[PDB]
């Protein structure tokens, strides 16, 4: 719900999926056929400052990363799930076609009427001596922002959850996708400050890899994300401060 | 709860 710390507030809102009107409504928006089976669009989680300026996570802005319908489908597939409007576009990137997977590299939404945190390249990395030290954790929590089962060939999950201890706080955004027998795709965002500090550090890891190469890995493992996440090698890896304005 |  609410949980504040002198100029740091949180907010984790937690409610029922999105309904079918609005579902149409929000996929036609993003040029999508359709959205996560379960999508909780009304759910978040709120890191604001007195001043204005946080971050918060929402599915609705994760989704706007995904790769929408550019009409390659009609080639690729004898039939298909549904249809949608195609996309304007196109950026310099290459086409690519959709792919149902909700694959999103989202790392936040940067919230501030005016002030807001700048993002800037850095050759810092999350201390992770700093993250295996165990202070009481004052708050935790998590919440689930999207997730579908792929007609019943896996699954494709976004969810974030925070750890506040009395001099820093600890989040960590996870993109976890499997399709059972293929692959396996994680696209971690973790989130880290600590309390004297004028900026947050920012580390993105996107790990992957075919079922393939998994085969020596307990099948139970595919299930833990926690878990299996050791054994897919990393394919892109950012790390960014978040400095406080002024 | 200590997660990485
Ligand atoms: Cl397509
Ligand atoms: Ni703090």
């Amino acid at each position: 719900g609410h949980m504040a710390s002198g100029p740091w507030k949180l907010t984790a809102s937690k409610t029922h999926i999105m309904k079918s009107a609005d579902v149409e409504k929000l996929a036609d928006e993003l040029h999508m056929p359709s959205l996560p089976e379960m999508m909780f669009g009304d759910n978040v989680l709120r890191i604001q400052h007195g001043s204005g300026f946080g971050i918060e996570f929402n599915a609705t802005d994760a989704l706007r990363c995904v790769n929408n319908y550019q009409g390659m489908l009609k080639v690729a597939c004898a039939e298909e799930w549904q249809e949608s409007r195609t996309e304007g576009e196109h950026s310099k990137e290459v086409i690519k076609p959709y792919d149902w997977t909700y694959t999103t590299d989202y790392k936040g939404t940067l919230l501030g009427e005016s002030l807001k945190l700048k993002v800037v390249p850095t050759t810092d990395h999350i201390d992770t001596e700093k993250l295996k030290a165990r202070e009481q954790i004052k708050f935790f929590e998590e919440v689930l922002l999207f997730e579908d089962e792929l007609h019943d060939h896996g699954v494709s999950s976004l969810s974030v959850k925070i750890r506040v201890m009395p001099s820093s706080f600890f989040l960590l955004l996870r993109f976890f996708l499997r399709i059972d027998g293929v692959l396996i795709r994680m696209n971690d965002t973790r989130l880290y400050h600590e309390a004297d500090k004028t900026y947050m550090l920012r580390e993105y890891t996107s790990r992957e890899s075919k079922i393939s190469s998994l085969m020596h890995v307990p099948p139970s493992l595919f299930t833990e994300p926690n878990e299996i996440s050791q054994y897919l090698p990393i394919k892109e890896a950012v790390c960014e401060k978040l400095i406080f304005p002024e | 709860l200590y997660f990485q």
